[PDB]
RNA sequence: CGAUGUCGGCUCAUCACAUCCUGGGGCUGAAGUAGGUCCCAAGGGUAUGGCUGUUCGCCAUUUAAAGUGGUACGCGAGCUGGGUUUAGAACGUCGUGAGACAGUUCGGUCCCUAUCUGCCGUGGGCGCUGGAGAACUGAGGGGGGCUGCUCCUAGUACGAGAGGACCGGAGUGGACGCAUCACUGGUGUUCGGGUUGUCAUGCCAAUGGCACUGCCCGGUAGCUAAAUGCGGAAGAGAUAAGUGCUGAAAGCAUCUAAGCACGAAACUUGCCCCGAGAUGAGUUCUCCCUGACCCUUUAAGGGUCCUGAAGGAACGUUGAAGACGACGACGUUGAUAGGCCGGGUGUGUAAGCGCAGCGAUGCGUUGAGCUAACCGGUACUAAUGAACCGUGAGGCUUAACCU
RNA sequence: AAUUCCUUGUCGGGUAAGUUCCGACCUGCACGAAUGGCGUAAUGAUGGCCAGGCUGUCUCCACCCGAGACUCAGUGAAAU
RNA sequence: ACACAGGUGGUCAGGUAGAGAAUACCAAGGCGCUUGAGAGAACUCGGGUGAAGGAACUAGGCAAAAUGGUGCCGUAACUUC
RNA sequence: AGGACCGAACCGACUAAUGUUGAAAAAUUAGCGGAUGACUUGUGGCUGGGGGUGAAAGGCCAAUCAAACCGGGAGAUAGCU
């Protein structure tokens, strides 16, 4: 089904009956409020999009405004888009809670991961170092070598050097959710999700079976 | 980080007692045998003690017939079943973790009393 | 390690493409002293938003 | 985390008293033996009439380690000192008839039941 | 790769800030208003700020506690005599950077930074 | 030959298939298990050590397996320099001798700041035909594909017994990859404490400087891995070898000539990421601009005045973003940073004073004091009113409507 | 054997495994008695091998402190 | 060749700790090394620490780590004693 | 007493790393050897090119050594480029 854009709180744990620790990630999804329906007679494919969180009046513009204000919905923090299912219908001005992952049993989280910046290819590319001792001449964690010799005379695409590593799009698979709290807005899914505190993930049932 | 904060201490046990390093402890501990649920004894010094909320362990040394265990314990699981302190006992420091290099006579902790 | 064709002023007018400084863009004109300076540093006279720092 | 060339204390009474570990068993690249894990050893000190002699090759099933094993509240037990009790090489089920210090809850398999049937504590 | 780590290096060895920090700070209060470059005058504010909350309790163990910082008693003297009844009522802020300019040396934007009352 | 550095090791690959494993299959002197041999198959995978300079090899112990080759016997403007193969020296041997021997032995300088191509990242300009803010479809491109063992089916099928399945399902590992910091830990020269020598703050007490952070003991945040989560799939389509069904040419037979069905980790999808410079420059939603007047070699021509929108850029406070640009947040109708307040955490019961002791010291006030990057708040400080860029309804032809 | 091609000779010791090392054998290709033979206590920045301790050498790297590297201002090369 | 991390004979030689002209911190005295400001990437250099293991590295324990003082006890083979 | 032992000055130069268009046409840093002797050093002197000197390496003789440097024979000669 589709999806809702949640936002990363945290890790904690969670001690069942039996005595086993679960760690889990608290993932506050806010009422996600559908600005706008597609259809293949306008658009080619079906899909909804969403908004969440507010933002302050001053700082949205005025076609940003103008959307949000087409809709029918409060401002908030971005738009997203989700492709709907075939069977499923939604309204513009919709609200959609965490109540809709109350039977998904485990879902897939997609966020930014970590910026770790210009990152060379031991932390990068699990490259092995070489010598630290033995007569090694300045040549400690840099690359070996980066290709073959007169045939070809090129580096190949896609090489694995040395460059930025980290913030970028990555989505973890089949996390078992471990809670749905509608009163506090709230999914708890087992284990580690991509991104930092306060960043922005995209929850979906998981398509794998 | 209320969320967090709210909901972790909705699983915080309420009656752990007081103790700190130095303190000889009895730890009973839910030991699962197939279908019978068992509570073992496991005694030793508090060597070690981190506190995090819910996220508290504190680390227990046993000389164990033999040679010496240090079981770490997640203070608010339910595995730790009683924490009772036998002996409370008067160190300086905040983590004992020379006591590994000593045995016997030499790993001796004075009583507080106090 | 070393070139191998001498490059020309045609390569070389290319990279210096980018080393073009910026002007500065314009400069904010004081409250009270009606004195101009970069938009928040202090003047010349050594106002800051129209009240007098530094009097040196 | 007990790897290739690293020197075990010998928990049972088979006769050997310092071993050797030359491989970890059970995978290509393993690296590591752990909780209940089998190892090949070499026998680098025996006492002089033990069951065992001095240089024979043969298994053993790691039953204390110094990294320690991890219970899945959270809990982790650390040992002072790594040990292992000699396995036969063939058949398994171990040489020695006492086990010396506690052993943990995860040797509660098929086999080494018979470890855990000894040993003192755990 | 440093994620929210903070305190700047300023190209120096962690003996050399903590003594140039200690020199500056006893600077700012002596002069009350004092140029430098803006990355020490936004370093020199969380050095500065806990001597003027320091002063703000007097007693033996804020005076020893403010020289052992600081190690100045001139400095000590201003604080906890002028500075610290002063403020008194000011919760933070107790001192302001107003950029300046740069130098002619090495064009490095300097600032002054300096208490915040000098009413005088 | 006005120099193309030559073994081996390391780092880093990459292709071929004459396939080592995994996958499909025919024949078997294939009962089962395990094999032998041949066809198909290149997705992914494909040891650690002793000895030796060694590639190789032998050995030890693993493994599903430890493939065979090409790539200047891939890789020295990437590393090494053990071997070969400079100059010293010695042995055996040859020569009368200088010396000599891919015979042996000991010792013995490996430079280069990257202009162009390539590659990994990351921006500026312009274009996309009025400008701008977002969300997208997706041409195309890349990543990922490994596998053991245990249990059930079933000790059934098979076999005289020993032994022991196909097909199907459940679990749990190894190696690899992605993420993350809740846990366990590492670090944590920015936090606390102990302590040696010496110097200073007049002195006692207290502190500070210097000695690798003086030496240490702990330790916040962050980063991290040995830590913990997840992944490789099912499924679909078209097939390889192979197996067929119907069926003639060839009144039989025949899998093929017409027609039809199966069929594998390869192939196209399914999964993850990039992606409209996809110049074939796409779509959708929203927002903004609705003035006059001259000149001519009358053109999508030039100019003057008035206007300056949506928005952007600059500046500032900055960030779990960052080499710099970039990206994200905030700029007072404001929590963006600092300070401040409360908490937490860490250290471990400060200083002063009192008491006990001849004194070192101990005890009380006291889990005290101090607490970095943490958490929750708070306009105290700094985020200035403005200026700058961006315009004024957007060409021609044709077509369908103007209900 | 600083000497032995065949050769990693053969046996033994050490090792899980030892072309090196130690002991021995002797079929010395091609030792051998002042171009000295064989022993040899002590000595050696000498050659080879083994062991204890110790460790980031390594498994497998991680974090931190500094100096460059990167940005800004000033000066301003070189091989080719 | 340089306002060059090199070379250059003699003389004086305070304190505390120390055997000491070593070494640490200081006095007299002299200096801060004639480019600076930021930032806090890879990588290089000089260093600190490191879980479990502890030579598995490698041509080879190269490098690093370790040992380290004074007094007393005690000390093997072999030996030219 | 000692071509004795440990160890600074002093003389040296075993290893590693840096440096290698260097800070330096041979050094720096961390360890390293000798350190009352066949030692080390200052000032002066003597030995000269097929000659010196050499605890011997073909080493050293002014950053030059299987025959110094300067000047000359000299526009040597070059079936080679």
């Amino acid at each position: 089904m589709i999806g809702l854009v949640g936002k990363k709180v945290g890790m904690t744990r969670i001690f069942t009956e039996d005595g086993v620790s679960i760690p889990v990630t608290v993932i506050e999804v806010e009422a996600n409020r559908v600005t706008q329906v597609k259809d293949l007679a306008n658009d080619g494919y079906r899909a909804i999009q969403v908004t969440t969180g507010a933002k302050k009046a001053n700082r949205v513009t005025k076609p940003e405004a103008g959307h949000f204000a087409k809709a029918g919905v409060e401002a908030g923090r971005g738009l997203w888009e989700f492709r709907l299912a075939e069977g499923e219908e939604f309204t513009v001005g919709q609200s959609i809670s965490v109540e809709l992952f109350a039977d998904v049993k485990k879902v897939d989280v997609t966020g930014t991961s970590k910026g770790k910046g210009f990152a060379g290819t031991v932390k990068r590319w699990n490259f092995r170092t070489q010598d630290a001792t033995h007569g090694n001449s300045l040549s400690h964690r840099v690359p070996g070598s980066i290709g073959q010799n007169q045939t070809p005379g090129k580096v190949f695409k896609g090489k694995k050097m040395a460059g930025q590593m980290g913030n970028e799009r990555v989505t973890v698979q089949s996390l078992d959710v471990v809670r749905v709290d509608a009163e506090r807005n709230l999914l708890l899914v087992k284990g580690a999700v991509p991104g930092a505190t306060g960043s922005d993930l995209i929850v979906k049932p998981a398509v794998k079976a | 980080s209320n969320i967090i904060k709210q909901l972790e201490q909705e699983q915080m046990k309420q009656d752990v007692p007081s103790f700190r390093p130095g303190d000889t402890v009895e730890v009973k501990v839910w030991v699962v045998e197939g279908s019978k649920k068992r509570l073992q004894a496991f005694e030793g010094v508090v060597i070690a003690i981190r506190n995090r909320g819910l996220h508290s362990a504190f680390t227990v040394r046993k000389i164990s017939n033999g040679e010496g265990v240090e079981r770490v314990f997640q203070t608010h699981s339910p595995v730790v079943d009683s924490i009772s302190v036998k002996r409370r006992g008067a160190v300086r420091k905040a983590k004992l973790y020379y006591l590994r290099e000593r045995t016997g006579k030499a790993a001796r902790i004075k009583e507080r009393l106090n | 390690a070393v070139q191998q064709n001498k490059p020309t002023r045609s390569k070389r007018g290319m990279r210096r493409s980018h080393d073009a400084l910026t002007a500065v863009t314009s400069l904010s004109v004081d409250k009270t002293s009606g004195e101009k300076h970069l938009r928040h540093h202090i003047t010349a006279d050594g106002y800051y938003r129209g009240r007098k720092v530094i009097a040196k | 985390m007990i790897q290739e060339q690293t020197m075990l204390n010998v928990a049972d009474n088979s006769g050997a008293r310092r071993v050797m570990c030359i491989k970890v068993l059970g995978g290509s690249h393993r690296r590591y033996a752990g909780v209940g894990d089998i190892i090949k050893i070499t026998i680098k000190e025996a006492i002089p009439r033990g069951k065992v002699k001095k240089g024979d090759v043969l298994k053993a099933v790691v039953v204390r380690t110094k990294k320690g094993v991890r219970r899945p509240d959270g809990s982790v037990i650390r040992f002072d000192g790594n040990a292992c009790v000699l396995l036969n090489n063939n058949s398994e089920q171990p040489i020695g008839t006492r086990i010396f210090g506690p052993v943990t809850r995860e040797l509660r398999s098929e086999k080494f039941m018979k470890i855990i049937s000894l040993a003192p504590e755990v | 790769m440093r994620h929210r780590k903070s305190g700047r290096q300023l190209n120096r060895n962690s003996s050399h800030r903590q003594a140039m920090f200690r020199n500056m700070a006893g600077s700012l209060v002596r002069h009350e208003i004092i140029k430098t470059t803006l990355p020490k005058a936004k370093e020199l504010r969380r050095v500065v700020e806990p001597l003027i909350t320091l002063a703000k309790t007097d007693s033996v163990a804020n005076r020893r506690l403010a020289f052992a910082r600081t190690r100045d008693n001139e400095i000590v003297a201003k604080l906890f005599n002028e500075l610290g009844p002063r403020f008194a009522s000011r919760a933070g802020g107790y001192t302001r950077i107003l950029k300046c300019g740069f130098r002619a040396g090495d064009n490095a934007p300097m600032a002054y930074i300096e208490l915040v009352d000098r009413s005088e």
